């Protein structure tokens, strides 16, 4: 059967494989056939692709990224068979079934013998294409799955003047590997290499930012009336080889993330290019060179808050990354009265830093103890015959604490023992942060207060 | 407006009535009789059990062939006199004449191995109180088939249990109730008695027990009669899924039926054959149909000593009549398909089967197919179950990872850069001989032949996403795997 | 060469409609007649199927990444093996990645 090819610039290995795979005829197609990939590979863009290289086959397109279960791609398909059908044989007569009938593949089943009982007076015997695209990226599958969906052209009769066949793309190939006992047919696509991703980057992404607006700001911001846009894609390539020689390293042989944050970073390097930058884009470059050090893509300050939500966040991290035997010699500073040794700290260095740690648990207590001692300073005294004689100038145990500090859990940068059922209020439970180093980091020098000498000397 | 939040159409609601019986005669002097009634009693399934039999009728014929075996196969099939357990008989068909006689609420359990004539005695029991109904001495009285797993949901006992004591409809949450309605509440001049049997009651009532409980619990009365059974294989069930008050409060009587003596079995099977045994038949000269009493007369017979050991192996395990009766016809079969080879006939003076074709028929059931797959494998699954055995030599673990047995495989394979075999399946494996091709860390065919054995039953691999930390178990043996082992040439050796 | 996959089939797999399905492309793009006759002669093609067919299980997808991913593979690895079961964390594959840096520059 002729099919033309598509004459592609990098699949032409897949594009014999499945022009030789499939034509008109039924027979000279196999019974169930998949197209196993990778993302960014235009897998589900050269499919399309080869439909275009073959008007005259047509198929039906299905996309259960959205749909979450089995009872959902059934009523889709029971829908959009029957449509297709009357859809492209309008003289036909139906009695056209409802899709949400279905419930069950058994009913979809018994709904297609309808169908095709209905559809029985035909001239010639076709055979159609369904599409599931991303049938193992489903959010709740399970592993009973794939086998059913071969066996469609199982229950069928074999005198259906209508027949239909299957499609497929993956991923992972783990799963793939977990079920091809059934010595299936396969087509694949590795994942690119950099010249590749290159030229396809560049045959694809040219037309749409040299077709976008900063450009037409650009040109005329500078003002500048020494152009052509043979130097337009130019500049655009040598810009995109600056990006990719960047960032080749950040990724490999992809696309997707690439268009992104070239989408984002883009238009400041629009912003620096000028006629001196065009006719030595070098210096531009350099005059550009800094998003390429630095993506930096997200977005002084850090917070609105509170000063005890600030403060006694930063006593939870040292009461679990420290030991609580190492902190009396550096916690204290009263005066001894009554008889009585300290203890001689940390004899010997730790080398592993607990930074890199999963961290501890601790009883709250700790926590009131341990930000009394580091609380700052309130209270103000004058060295007065009474005034520090009843001032006890040293916070206590209010109740605003109690709850800016309920507050936390909702926001959930404190975590406990993670529980349905929760309740705070326990002598077991123990406790925890969900916190980095550089939240605590981006508090301090802000309030101004400083632990990172507790940290900074043991290993 | 209003939007459904969720739809159910392909329902089949069924047109059955919730308003009980108690509820359309509204008094004890309202009531009729049942007995002087057309729908009750059952006078209307006879039609639904005639209007069916036309649907699967045809006349084609066109050169039809008979043989010898044939005829004895179905003068041996299931679907028909027996001496062999009669004290049964002679007890059971005591207790419930007896129990006509009483008129009483007598409740019995029987269980028994499947194949032991305990459906069959049971049914020709009763048949032979059909003829005393036929006597037309004893109160008539009604017979009720119960097979649960010929239903689906184990309260329908109670719906079908009215829609053919009255061929009315409703669901069982009426049914039953209307029932108890009619059974205690009803005194006995014109209530009748029907008698019942349940069937494998092992899987029936698997949540709680509450419908049997049911049942037990109408079959206490003085006002009301009836005749129950049932039927299991294990027999702590009544004291087990009750307990002990209910049960023992009851005073049932309870049996179960065993396995046949090897003579009995004998005697039977071969009374199942003697309007056919040692006959002589008329036999045409080409498709050879064997007529009975261009052509010749000759004699039938079979093997009696291979009844002896056909019966005699079998008697020993369970006493399974069908079981002697399977490998009888197979026995047949191979005979009779061998005789057709013979000659050679196609498709539009004596004759006997041995012995040794009996036993050829009794034998291959354990015969497992297994070994001789296993020993006709490719070398690969071979190797690697060695290399598993090879761990287990090393450890007594009973266990092992993906990983651990990958290694114990490449040290099995590069301690043995000598020998031969492994020599010379030495570079087709990964990349196949020629260049152009990277290494790969596995070979080819690992993947595919694990999953092999997985759908083989042998490997058991458990849940989890690693590809090398997960743990992997054999399931059969180690010595077997031998006896797969050293049967290659080269691995005997290794 | 044909005869030589046919011994393949009957010690990798022992099974046949893997086979076929190998089979088919064979004709299956065959578009001429000498390039059927030189094709079959060769099964040069045989080569390219089955080095495009389980190309991409383990080994060329760690052939093409980044060195970066490599360094921390490592800093993951052989704090692993310095490990009880193994485990390990991203910052901890970050300290042996700088200390990688750190003795290469040194
Ligand atoms: N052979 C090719 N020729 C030209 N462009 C290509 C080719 N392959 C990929 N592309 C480009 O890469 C993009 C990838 O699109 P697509 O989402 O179809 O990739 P994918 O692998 O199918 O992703 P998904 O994992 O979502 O299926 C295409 O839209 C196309 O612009
Ligand atoms: N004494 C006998 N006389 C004639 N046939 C027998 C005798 N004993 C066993 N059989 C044969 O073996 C079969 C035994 O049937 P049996 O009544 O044991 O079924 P069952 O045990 O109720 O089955 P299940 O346990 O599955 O309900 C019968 O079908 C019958 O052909
Ligand atoms: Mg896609
Ligand atoms: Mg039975």
């Amino acid at each position: 059967m002729n099919v033309t090819t598509p004459e592609v610039a990098f699949r032409e290995y897949q594009t014999n494989c499945l022009a030789s795979y499939i034509s008109a005829d039924p027979d000279i197609t196999p019974s169930n056939l998949i197209l196993q990939g990778y993302s960014g590979t235009g897998k589900t863009y050269t499919l399309k692709k080869y439909f275009n290289a073959n008007p005259n086959l047509h198929a039906v397109w299905l996309e259960p990224v959205e749909l979450v279960s089995w009872k959902p791609l059934l009523q889709a398909i029971a829908r959009t068979v029957q449509y297709k059908l009357k859809t492209l044989y309008p003289n036909i007569p139906t009695t056209d079934y409802d899709p949400l009938q279905v419930e069950e593949p058994f009913l979809l089943v018994k709904t297609l013998h309808n169908i095709f009982v209905q559809y029985e007076s035909l001239q010639e015997k076709t055979c159609l294409f369904l599409i599931l695209d991303g049938f193992d990226s489903l959010q709740d599958l399970d592993a009973a799955l794939f086998n059913k969906y071969i066996k469609l052209n199982e229950l069928l009769p074999k005198d259906s003047k209508i027949n239909i066949k299957f499609i497929y793309t993956m991923l992972e190939t783990s799963f793939l590997q977990r079920y091809s006992t059934h010595c299936i047919p396969t087509v694949m696509f590795p994942r690119y290499n950099v010249d590749e991703v290159s030229t396809i980057l560049v045959m694809s992404r040219c037309g749409e930012l040299m077709e976008d607006s900063c450009l037409r700001k650009r040109i005329i911001e500078e003002q500048i009336t020494d152009c052509t846009d043979d130097q337009f894609q130019n500049v655009a390539a040598n810009f995109i080889h600056l990006i990719v020689q960047a960032f080749h390293s950040y990724t490999g042989n992809d696309i997707f993330a690439l268009n992104d944050l070239i989408d984002f970073k883009w238009p400041k390097y629009v912003s620096r290019i000028t006629k001196e930058n065009i006719f030595e884009p070098l210096a531009l470059y350099k005059s550009a060179i800094k998003l390429f050090l630095s993506t930096d893509d997200n977005l002084s300050q850090t917070y609105d808050l509170s000063i005890i939500s600030k403060y006694l966040l930063i006593a939870s991290y040292i009461c679990s990354y420290l030991e609580p035997r190492y902190d009396a010699s550096i916690f204290s500073r009263k005066t001894r009265i009554i008889q009585g040794r300290a203890a001689y700290g940390r004899r010997k260095k730790k080398e592993v830093n607990p930074r890199y740690l999963q961290p501890s648990l601790f009883a709250i207590e700790r926590l009131l103890a341990i930000f009394q001692a580091i609380f700052p300073i309130q209270g103000k005294a004058e060295s007065g015959s009474l005034s520090a004689l009843r001032e006890e100038s040293l916070m206590k145990a209010n109740i605003e604490v109690f709850q800016n500090l309920s507050e936390l859990h909702t926001l959930k940068l404190i975590a406990t023992t993670m529980n349905k059922n929760i309740d705070y209020l326990s002598p077991k439970v123990r406790w925890k942060v969900n916190v980095p180093w550089e939240i605590i980091k981006e508090i301090s020098e802000s309030v101004h207060f400083n632990i990172s000498d507790y940290f900074s000397d043991i290993h | 407006p209003v939007i459904r939040k969720f739809t159910k159409k392909n329902v089949a609601r069924a047109k059955k009535k919730y308003t009980p019986f108690s509820k359309r005669f509204k008094s004890i002097a309202a009531i009729p009789d049942l007995t002087s009634l057309p729908e009750f009693y059952g006078n209307s399934s006879e039609l639904m059990a005639s209007r069916f039999e036309n649907k699967l009728k045809t006349t084609q014929k066109h050169q039809i062939v008979e043989t010898i075996f044939s005829k004895v196969k179905k003068q041996l099939n299931s679907s028909y006199y027996l001496p062999a357990r009669e004290n049964e008989f002679a007890s059971i068909y005591l207790s419930a004449y007896s129990a006509i006689e009483s008129d009483s609420a007598t409740t019995i359990y029987v269980a028994g191995t499947p194949g032991v004539g305990k459906t069959l005695t049971v049914r020709e029991v009763v048949k032979e109180l059909l003829s005393s109904s036929a006597q037309r001495e004893i109160p008539d009285f009604l017979y009720v088939e119960i097979n649960g797993l010929k239903m689906v949901k184990p309260t329908d006992c109670y719906e079908t249990l009215w829609n053919k004591v009255s061929g009315e409809r409703l669901t069982w949450a009426a049914s039953m109730e209307s029932l108890e309605f009619y059974f205690k509440r009803v005194p006995k001049n014109k209530k009748k008695t029907i008698v019942v049997l349940l069937d494998e009651l092992d899987a029936m009532v698997t949540k709680s027990q509450d419908i049997m409980y049911n049942f037990f619990n109408w079959t206490t009365y003085e006002n009301a009669k009836l005749i129950v059974i049932a039927v299991a294989n294990t027999m702590d069930l009544p004291e087990r899924q009750l307990g002990n008050k209910i049960t023992s409060r009851i005073g049932f009587t309870r049996i179960m039926f065993t396995g046949y003596t090897h003579e009995e079995l004998k005697n039977i099977i071969d009374l199942r054959l003697k309007g056919l045994n040692d006959s002589f038949f008329y036999v045409d000269t080409k498709t050879g149909n064997a007529i009975l009493i261009d052509v010749r007369k000759v004699r039938l017979r079979m093997s009696a000593d291979a009844i002896e050991i056909a019966s005699r192996k079998v008697a020993s395990v369970s006493g399974d009549a069908r079981r002697a009766l399977k490998v009888c016809k197979r026995a047949a079969e191979i005979a009779e398909k061998h005789y057709m080879a013979k000659h050679g006939y196609g498709y539009d003076g004596v004759q006997t089967v041995h012995i040794t074709h009996v036993m050829k028929a009794l034998n291959e059931t354990l015969n497992s197919h297994v070994i001789t797959f296993m020993t006709r494998l490719s070398f690969t699954a071979k190797l690697f179950i060695y290399a598993l055995l090879n761990l287990m030599k090393k450890n007594g673990s009973q266990e092992q990872e993906l990983g651990d047995i990958v290694d114990e495989i490449k040290l099995l394979i590069e301690v043995n850069g000598s020998n031969k075999f492994v020599m010379e399946i030495a570079k087709t494996l990964f990349q196949q001989g020629s260049d152009n091709i990277s290494e790969q860390l596995r070979i080819i065919s690992w993947d595919f032949v694990l999953n092999q054995l997985l759908d083989a039953g042998i490997l058991f691999k458990q849940t989890m996403k690693n590809d090398r930390i997960c743990c992997v178990k054999l399931n059969i043996s180690v010595e077997e795997a031998k006896r797969a082992m050293n049967e290659d040439e080269t691995l005997r050796n290794l | 060469n044909l005869n030589r996959h046919i011994r393949m089939n009957f010690e990798t797999f022992r099974s046949l409609p893997t086979l076929k399905n190998s089979i088919i492309p064979l004709v299956a793009t065959s578009k001429n007649f000498g390039s059927l006759c030189t094709a079959i002669k060769s099964c040069s093609f045989l080569d390219i199927y089955n080095k495009n067919q389980l190309s991409n299980n383990l080994t060329g997808r760690l052939q093409s990444l980044s060195d970066l991913e490599l360094a921390i593979l490592i800093s993951a690895a052989r704090v692993a093996l310095r490990a009880k079961d193994g485990s390990f964390n991203f910052n901890l594959a970050y300290a042996e990645y700088e200390k990688m840096i750190k003795a290469i520059n040194s």
